[PDB]
């Protein structure tokens, strides 16, 4: 499937970056 | 070079959608990747609020970003994200 795409498509992605990956231990 | 505002600002949201993906797939509350727990729960965040985009909780706005804009490239109709399947419907 197409996850991935350039980052022309979807805005600021600062969010749920810190979603998938934020640092909880 | 591959993509220089961001193979990392995009690699780092493909990560985002990806989890988001994922974590939209993924139905399994105690999966423990809790940071898929926790993406799950920001499509889960999100849409158990409206505030999500009606009121400025852009956890789901930048997820509805990040899902819409997702979907946009993703075409599918069936199985797991937020406005995904539901952007997705034409």
């Amino acid at each position: 499937l197409p996850s991935q795409a350039m980052d022309d498509l979807m805005l600021s992605p600062d969010d749920i970056e810190q979603w998938f990956t934020e640092d909880p231990g | 070079a591959t993509q220089s505002p961001g193979d990392s600002r995009r690699l780092s949201i493909q990560r985002a959608i990806q989890s988001l993906v994922h974590a939209a797939q993924c139905r399994n509350a105690n999966c423990s990747l809790p940071s898929c727990q926790k993406m799950k729960r920001v499509v889960q965040h999100t849409k158990g609020c409206k505030r999500k985009t009606n009121g400025g909780c852009p956890i789901c706005k930048q997820l509805i970003a990040l899902a819409a804009y997702h979907a946009k490239h993703c075409q599918e109709n069936k199985c797991p994200v937020p406005f995904c399947l539901n952007i997705k419907q034409k």
